[PDB]
């Protein structure tokens, strides 16, 4: 004789059992019927250990693009946290949550040959630069590289090929940041600028591209909620 | 080349010491001689009152 | 000791379960924070008016920040021939103006079997370490909770917009129906809830908003 | 003298890291401004174990909602693997995988008084249901009860309000099953029966409800792919 | 019935616990991040001075 | 402390060496001490002016 493997699975369990979100309690007993899963070694060929769904929110993304031209100067301003977060791909993995709380790693890829010796600047600004945003915008260019170069800033070489690694911290004067939809404390944590530091030249007998990532590590997902998260975007370049 | 690239991070920590501009030679009784004491920390400078508008 | 008033409990008001009701309908809404008033009107002979407070709410009248954790009990008054199940949704932001699922938010499931007077307590889940403190600039405050009978208010359409002094909303809905013997298109049930204060909550701040009101209700309208 | 915090955190890096999706190489040296974060203990509130990213596939959903009434014998079914991996919540966290291996958990409510003495029947069909459908539908309902009482089932009495639990294992010819656009995989690995097996009466001197929620467990997302899940769905009940 | 007996005395004694809304997590040194005091006390609050009726 | 302000860096200005330049030319000059002024004009569209220093 076997086991009849529907009566001999058959079990009575409490009516009260819990989910990390729901919740049921009841007095009656109810019937179960267990059956178990085999082990299987043989069962597992595609695994690896890179792609999971708690690191998720650590996959780089492009935010930037630019093509330089010869002799000009320029300034080009974007928001890190909103243009991340805003990513199709990563609306979706932060949808039922309503705070989070990460740091910035941001990285910049240059190409240029031994024949263009130029230079430029990246810097950032920590929360609390709306204020000065509308003023900031009205000084020259030249004297904007004073100030962005006391503040976490890199150096882009033309001469050579190379720069860009920058680790931010979480600064606010709250616990977390609302990632809700019509939140707008994403694009006010930060600030991204990039402006001509030295104009591009060449050695003649006209272009040179840069781009940029960007991804978050320590990251914390709370409060559970039915709500939208900020409308997904398109980064603009 | 290595010389050109460890050169060009932040804060000029890649450059040249250029056997500097004389030598450094201050005595510890030197707020003794001069002014009396030392105006080294800001936080304890700010403890002091300002006139402001009456 | 100001914990002997954190922790005395009161029974608030009261709705109904009117068993000709769908699978899903909104049967109670409030906000969780300790300010919640209830105006009568003086029922014998003169025109008076008057409010009451919780415990909870009386004693963080003279502060301005408030924060710790809210307990709500909900008892049911039907007899031993009546069968249901009811759900209890939480929100910390936003509000709740459409029936949510059952596992983007936290729920509850309980049952109206052998065993009535469920309790819960709500903890802290702003991204704030504090909230404010609500006042009323009239002797006719505004509503705060969703039908009441003792208030004469019936409406069951859900209110909101007080994020800034609250800790979130709390919402009741129907998951399977009351089955009563006798039959229905006449019959209700009634259930009541009392607020309490976690062992966390927490007052630290000084006002003067109750600088004018008065306990002297008696005769002031003349 | 201090840290000068701009130039104290400055280092240099290799050109070469990996981040579990993007692999970068490159044999020129970096520079590196790492800014760290604080401790802070008293930054931690909304903080639960329940909650999280990995465990989000276990979170319960409605898929079914009947109510029946008086001398009538009916019959309905579902499939329960579309259902919950096409719900709306559930296809935002399944976005850029591409196969899937998970247990089956199946929960039942049931709500009678003592004056209604009715029962019912619930039972599951296997992989391969798909060839023999035309013709079960063809059967009468009082012998279609006779083939679901061998397979894994559960019985839902009325005079009580009780019954409804269903473990069932992972049973497929493949390693895993194919989630992506256009997949009809998770249509064809099981089905549910919900048939009278006594016609519900009452004691008079008219209606009951049942609902049944749905999860998953031990989860295995593989394949990481830029391909558009099942076009999502909400539950027609 | 003893379920519905027992959680019918005064003070909701009786009651169901309902696994609550989340954890509570706070650290001793709160009252040195937020108004450097703590207000736990009316006893002490009350010795105090307030306007009353020139 | 104020060691913080005597220690962060900043960029000032540039000056040009245009090769066609003669053995013994003078291309930088400058006075040794921290109070170095740096004046702009808005170059949006209004008239306001204002000066910078370094952090020494």
């Amino acid at each position: 004789a076997v086991k009849d493997t529907i009566e001999g699975n058959s079990e009575t369990l409490s009516g009260t059992h819990q989910n990390e979100t729901l919740a049921l309690y009841s007095n009656v007993d109810q019937t179960a019927v267990k059956i178990m899963s085999s082990i299987d070694p043989t069962r597992a060929d595609c695994v690896s250990n890179d792609h999971e769904l708690g690191n998720f929110l650590s996959r780089p993304v492009r935010i930037m693009r630019e093509s330089i031209s010869l002799d000009e100067r320029t300034s080009t301003t974007i928001a890190p946290w909103d243009v991340y977060l805003r990513h199709p791909m990563i609306n979706k993995k932060i949808a039922n949550y309503e705070y989070l709380r990460a740091n910035l790693v941001l990285e910049v890829v240059v190409n240029g040959g031994p024949f263009f010796y130029g230079k430029m600047l990246l810097g950032y600004t920590p929360f609390g630069y709306e204020d000065s945003l509308k003023n900031f915008n009205r000084i020259p260019i030249g004297h904007q590289n004073t100030m962005l170069s006391q503040q976490p800033h890199v150096k882009i070489d033309f001469c050579e090929s190379t720069g860009g690694v920058l680790h931010l911290p979480f600064v606010y004067n709250r616990n977390y940041m609302r990632i809700s939809e019509g939140s707008g404390e994403p694009a006010s944590m930060g600030e991204l600028r990039l402006n001509t530091l030295n104009a591009l030249k060449n050695i003649s007998f006209s272009v040179a591209t840069i781009t940029v990532f960007a991804y978050l590590d320590n990251v914390e997902l709370v409060a559970p909620s039915a709500n939208d998260p900020i409308t997904a975007q398109q980064p603009e370049l | 080349s290595p010389l050109a690239i460890a050169g060009n991070r932040a804060g000029g920590s890649g450059a040249i010491t250029l056997e500097p501009f004389g030598s450094d030679n201050t005595s510890p009784e030197l707020s003794k001689l001069h002014f009396g004491e030392t105006y080294d920390h800001m936080r304890v400078l700010v403890k002091g009152y300002n006139f402001y508008k009456a | 000791h100001l914990s002997t008033f954190f922790g005395r409990e009161a029974y608030m008001d009261r709705f109904e379960w009117k068993t000709t009701d769908s699978y899903d309908t909104l049967l109670f809404y409030t906000h969780v924070h300790p300010i919640l008033f209830k105006r009568f009107e003086a029922t014998s002979g003169d025109y008076d008016v008057g409010m009451l407070l919780p415990p909870v709410g009386y004693a963080t009248i003279p502060f301005s920040f408030w924060r710790g954790g809210m307990t709500f009990r909900f008892s049911i008054v039907a007899s031993a021939f009546h069968r249901g199940r009811l759900r209890i949704v939480y929100q910390p932001q936003g509000g709740l103006g459409t029936v949510p699922g059952f596992s983007a938010a936290f729920n509850r499931v309980i049952d109206l079997g052998d065993a009535r007077d469920f309790e819960v307590t709500v903890e802290w889940n702003q991204n704030i370490a504090f909230r404010e403190v609500h006042t009323t600039g009239s002797n006719v405050p505004s509503a705060q909770y969703t039908p009441g009978l003792d208030v004469g208010r019936t409406s069951q359409l859900p209110l909101g917009d007080q994020t800034s002094v609250s800790n979130g909303v709390l919402a009741v809905y129907v998951v399977n129906d009351l089955v009563s013997p006798d039959g229905g298109t006449d019959e209700s049930v009634e259930v009541n809830w009392f607020v309490k204060g976690a062992p966390s909550f927490e007052v630290a701040s000084r006002d003067t908003k109750f600088a004018r009101w008065s306990t002297h209700w008696s005769q002031e309208e003349f």
